[PDB]
């Protein structure tokens, strides 16, 4: 449902953030999401990546990762924030809006070949390819909302205990991963080129999203909406790199923000809010 | 072997009452708190 | 002026490029300026 | 027809002991009930003849003289009304209560009551009545309570408490602590004899109970601090010979509870483990452990005078104050501190010194000791 | 204790909150025991102890790995080093492993274990007390499956009624036959004001008419709109396939949202789909 | 025709709000809302 000014907002800002190479650029953002791995702590002898999977932390970070891109893209000049991509609905085909490698301006009445048809990585000089399988967009059910993912999310949305949340909340992100990667390893199936892939922040919203609904999915049961007690051994410390300061986490709001208790508060802490707290053409009041 | 070997779990029944919420029809009021439109509405649709 | 800051943002310029001022008491030359090396932390290396 | 299936009343694994801003209505609500209840109803859980034990008309003998033996003074203070505030508790649970009363501590700067002693409509905290004598008692606030003229804002108690920690031994904390204890006691009771600052009608008040609780959560402090440190943590060292008798009238056989029947003894008191009573957050000031020890350090790490006493029970009860007036005779206040006494208990003494700090008037009036100069104590009754 | 009086002093345990620590364990080769340390900021140092438990093994058992996690408690040691009880964030505790012979073990042999805090029993009521119903409109666009065919069979079974409260009654305010501004007079004409001041209002309360009754009749949305100010390269075809496929019952029901008939008039209405200029596009896009 | 009451107009829920002068607060006296009150991709302040 975007429109034509928003298309030309998204594309004139992706354009410029694929040209620059400062520390705020595509290729900062690839570096700081995974190799080269600088990771928790850059002098240590051991590399680490801090794109942490395989514990509690993961939403969080992931959250905070979001955010520091709708502020980098706001800077850049846009109207909305990033839209996201629901994969929950059995769509009959693949939208355009990013397959379709040119993009028509009709401002300046010309074309232009679309940035979110893909990207090469800098080091490397290779250009990341797009694999895609039509049948597991086809794929339905009997019921035809009732697709394969619909289940598990339906299983991962009832769970009083926050911990337990987290365990097949990882299987759900990492499934469309697998869905879209296909056998490249050079694709979004893998974790060290993930930052190069633009549906990377389409998927990464949409569970961004979803975790928002079950925000008030619990707070209609009646408790902690901010409850992380059964993580405090992990709690303790600040999200990496976004603890440090200079030169990496440029933007003061990620570093004064660097703790993982209070990003919980997010929509009084960074003013975005997805319109539609909605699962699947279906609001939760009855989801229920 | 890379994966331990797993397990089955049986999750029971719920015997809680449960308030299921449907739409205003399908629903069986009572006779004497029935309006004028659904007195009307009901005898037409019984009488098509 | 206006035929530069395009180019700039075609370039990949987050900002335009600002203006500089005298009427508040003027000492030296602005530290933008004055400095002529600096550190990556992105290729270890350097940059006039 | 159909059975109940009901009662029983088991009293045991006791629950917490939360502050006073940590209670919700209902919580707040069955504790006055349940003390409303146990104070009208007699009998084993006889409120009035359970407090009968700090005055009229006294249960114990000694040399022909009947008082209230509730040690006020001696070396076994603490444990004494540590069973009295747990058999207190139990037999306010055995009849349905909800949780063990709470502590109102005073160390902060607080400049009024606590809302518990603010409410008009049958709460059983405002005011005592004892049918033996008929008369209610009566509480009597004085200004200098929420004024402290010797460091500033602060409240007068921090002081007592960081010179009463520092200390390893054991019989060398009462001496510090006792004083403490009783001054909050004249004070709350006031002009009016008929108050907390007396002994007979110094039993009937709830008051009595939170400071009482309020003292054993600090004992409780100085424990875990000292089992910290690394030293003796169950028992002391000094003066065993009054540990071991029993705590009468606690060896009666009108102790309605068992469990503390049998274990009534003074080593064994230092354990609160099977006593079941426990406390939510023992910390102080937000301060813990970790951070009371430096705390300490850094203010025992300069140079201070002290002014010894040798405290003696005179059978009365009345505040203590103290003037410094140097060679030119420039009186000036420095401290003061109070005592406990009373008509009906006997001749209490203390096997050691005490301890009062007075290097700010020394540091600000340049009275180094090599000096000349004399301090003037008053002895000034309830009634001035 | 027998069983009719400890099931009180187990609720009464349970009531208040405590501290946990997790473990998961495995077949080590032999027995042996843990030992936890309390490793507190001051640096930080770690001598004191929590408690400690013990695993069976042997090199003749049969090798296993479990498949929960373990509980243990460290709420006394917790509450004695006085620390606060909940915001237990620079707490961290550290592994020894003791062997029956005296020998040590790395602690990386087993998993890095973990803290855990619940909180107590004294929640009383946890669900919301009432919710509020609140309709939400959205674009034609911007539809899926199920709401979709609930909007699409609420209107087909509407639509063949013949209720007083039927679509044609209910349509029929808007022109013939003319029942305004009251049949009672001579003169009988329509009022669907138009050029006047009302005309935002009777055409609002018109469409809230239709909607509280579908709603009833079975739609768990409002009416979606067709925004027309975006350009429309060609028409949604919601509106257009008359045959409309249920993926519940894979049945074929002639849709009613692509086309409807008149009852007293009977005679078919067509739609005139100019596609000369409808998708506008401007000179700026 | 909405002043008339029965059988003309069975509906309860509109006859109370004939009246022109108070059917301006639909989100108080119809509780039925927008996604967004938005035009063509633009909102309120942009639009301005
Ligand atoms: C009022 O002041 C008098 C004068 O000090 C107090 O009398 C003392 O205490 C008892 C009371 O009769 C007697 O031993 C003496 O009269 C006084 N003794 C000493 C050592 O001073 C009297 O107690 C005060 N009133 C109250 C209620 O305490
Ligand atoms: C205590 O028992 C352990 C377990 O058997 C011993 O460790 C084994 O030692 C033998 C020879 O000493 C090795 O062959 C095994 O590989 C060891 N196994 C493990 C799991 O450590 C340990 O040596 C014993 N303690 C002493 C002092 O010998």
């Amino acid at each position: 449902s975007l429109t034509i000014g928003e298309r030309r907002s998204l594309v004139l800002a992706l354009q410029s953030l694929e040209e620059d190479s400062s520390a705020t650029g595509f290729q900062a953002l690839a570096s700081f999401h995974a190799v080269p791995p600088l990771c928790p702590y850059p002098e240590a002898n051991q590399r680490y990546a801090c794109c942490v999977h395989g514990m509690a932390t993961f939403p969080q970070w992931h959250r905070l990762y979001t955010v520091q891109f709708e502020d980098a893209l706001r800077r850049r000049g846009a109207l909305v924030g990033i839209p996201y991509w629901d994969t929950v609905n059995p769509q009959n085909s693949l939208p355009a809006f990013f397959n379709e490698p040119i993009y028509r301006d009709p401002v300046l009445d010309v074309d232009i070949p679309n940035p979110w048809a893909g990207a090469d990585i800098a080091f490397e000089n290779t250009t990341v390819e797009r694999d895609f399988k039509r049948n597991r967009l086809s794929d339905d059910g009997e019921h035809g909302y009732d697709n394969w993912l619909w289940k598990q999310f339906l299983f991962a949305l009832e769970q009083e205990n926050y911990c337990d949340f987290e365990v097949q909340f990882e299987i759900a992100h990492n499934a469309i991963h697998a869905w879209v990667g296909g056998s490249k390893e050079h694709s979004m199936a893998h974790l060290h080129y993930a930052s190069y892939d633009p549906i990377f922040l389409l998927h990464h919203s949409s569970t961004d999203r979803i975790y928002a609904l079950w925000q008030e999915l619990q707070r209609l049961r009646g408790h902690d909406p901010n409850e992380a007690n059964c993580a405090l051994e992990l709690m303790r410390e600040p999200l990496k790199p976004f603890s440090f300061g200079a030169p990496y986490n440029l933007d003061p709001i990620t570093k004064e923000y660097s703790k993982p208790e209070d990003v919980f508060d997010y929509k009084s802490h960074f003013n975005y809010e997805y319109d539609t707290l909605e699962l699947a053409g279906i609001n939760a009041e009855l989801l229920l | 072997s890379l994966i331990p070997t797993p397990s089955v779990l049986y999750e029971p029944k719920s015997r809680v009452t449960s308030i299921q919420e449907l739409p205003p029809n399908r629903v069986r009021h009572e006779i004497s708190h029935l309006d004028a439109r659904a007195t009307m509405s009901l005898k037409a649709a019984l009488r098509d | 002026t206006l035929q530069v800051e395009q180019a700039l943002l075609k370039h990949g310029s987050t900002v335009a490029l600002p203006y500089w001022d005298w009427t508040l008491p003027i000492s030296q030359l602005p530290s933008l300026f004055t400095e002529q090396t600096f550190y990556d932390a992105w290729k270890d290396e350097v940059l006039e | 027809g159909a059975r109940t299936e009901e009662a029983s009343y088991s009293v045991s694994g006791i629950g917490v002991r939360k502050n006073i801003n940590t209670l919700t209505v209902a919580e707040t609500e069955s504790l006055k009930k349940a003390l409303r209840a146990v104070q009208q109803q007699s009998g084993p859980r006889g409120y009035q003849e359970i407090a009968a034990a700090h005055g009229y008309p006294g249960l114990c003998k000694d040399n022909g003289h009947t008082v209230a033996c509730c040690h006020h003074g001696s070396a076994s203070f603490p444990q004494w009304h540590r069973l009295f505030v747990v058999t207190l508790e139990r037999a306010l649970t055995l009849q349905g209560a909800r949780v063990g009363i709470p502590y109102w501590d005073w160390t902060e700067s607080f400049t009024s009551l606590p809302t518990l002693l603010t409410d008009k409509d049958d709460n059983p905290f405002e005011h005592g009545e004892i049918a033996s004598l008929n008369e209610k008692t009566t509480r009597s606030p004085r200004p200098q309570l929420f004024s402290d003229p010797e460091r500033g804002e602060e409240s007068f108690f921090y002081r007592q408490i960081l010179l009463a920690f520092e200390q390893r031994d054991y019989c060398n904390f009462e001496v510090q602590y006792e004083v403490t204890h009783n001054a909050i006691h004249s004070w709350i009771g006031g002009t009016s004899p008929y108050g907390m600052s007396t002994l007979e009608y110094s039993a009937y008040d709830p008051i009595f109970f939170i400071h009482h609780s309020n003292v054993d959560r600090q004992f409780a402090i100085w424990q875990a601090l000292q089992r910290y440190r690394g030293l003796d943590y169950n028992s002391a060292n000094c003066n065993i010979q009054e540990l071991r008798q029993p705590l009468e009238p606690f060896n009666w056989d009108s102790n309605p509870n068992d469990f503390i029947r049998e274990n009534a003894r003074a080593v064994d008191a230092f354990d609160y483990d099977q006593f079941n009573y426990q406390y939510d957050d023992l910390n102080f000031h937000g301060l813990t452990i970790p951070q009371l020890e430096e705390a300490i350090e850094k203010r025992r790490s300069e140079d201070r005078v002290f002014a010894n006493f040798m405290l003696q029970g005179f059978k009365a009860s009345a505040d203590v104050t103290f003037d410094l007036c140097d060679a030119d005779n420039h009186c000036s206040f420095a401290g003061t501190f109070a005592v406990l006494g009373g008509p009906l208990e006997m001749d209490w003494h203390f096997d050691r010194l005490f301890q009062y700090d007075v290097t700010s008037v020394f540091n600000q009036m340049h009275l180094r000791p090599d000096s000349v100069y004399h301090f003037d104590v008053h002895i000034t009754a309830i009634n001035g | 204790w027998t069983i009719p009086q400890l099931e009180e002093v187990l609720k009464r345990q349970r009531a208040q909150d405590r501290l946990f620590a997790g473990f998961l364990l495995h077949n080590i080769g032999t027995s042996a025991d843990v030992q936890l340390f309390i490793c507190v900021a001051t640096e930080r140092n770690c001598n004191h102890p929590a408690g400690s438990f013990s695993v069976l093994g042997g090199e003749t058992e049969m090798p296993f790995i479990f498949d929960r996690l373990y509980k243990y408690d460290i709420s006394d040691p917790v509450r004695k080093l006085g620390l606060k009880l909940d915001s237990a964030g620079d707490i961290d505790l550290e592994i020894k492993i003791r062997a029956y012979n005296g020998s040590y073990l790395e602690s990386s042999v087993l998993r890095r274990p973990s803290l855990i805090f619940v909180p107590g029993e004294d929640n009383s009521q946890d669900q919301t007390g009432k919710t509020e119903r609140r309709l939400i409109r959205k674009s034609v666009t911007s539809l899926t499956i199920g709401e979709r065919r609930s909007l699409v069979l609420a209107l087909q079974s509407l639509e063949e009624d013949s209720s007083a409260t039927g679509f044609q009654a209910l349509a029929s305010f808007h022109a013939v036959p003319p029942l305004c501004p009251y049949p009672e007079a001579n003169q009988r004409y329509a009022c669907c004001v138009h050029g006047m001041a009302t005309f935002p209002q009777w055409h609002r309360l018109y469409t809230v008419q239709f909607e509280d009754a579908l709603r009833r009749r079975g739609a768990l949305v409002g009416i979606p709109y067709w925004d027309t100010v975006n350009p429309q390269n060609s028409l949604p075809a919601f509106f257009n396939e008359p045959i409309y496929r249920d993926p519940v019952l894979d049945v074929d029901i002639p849709n009613p949202w692509a086309g409807a008939d008149i009852a007293f008039e009977n005679t078919t209405v067509e739609r005139d789909f100019k596609r000369n200029r409808l998708s506008d596009d401007g000179e700026h896009g």
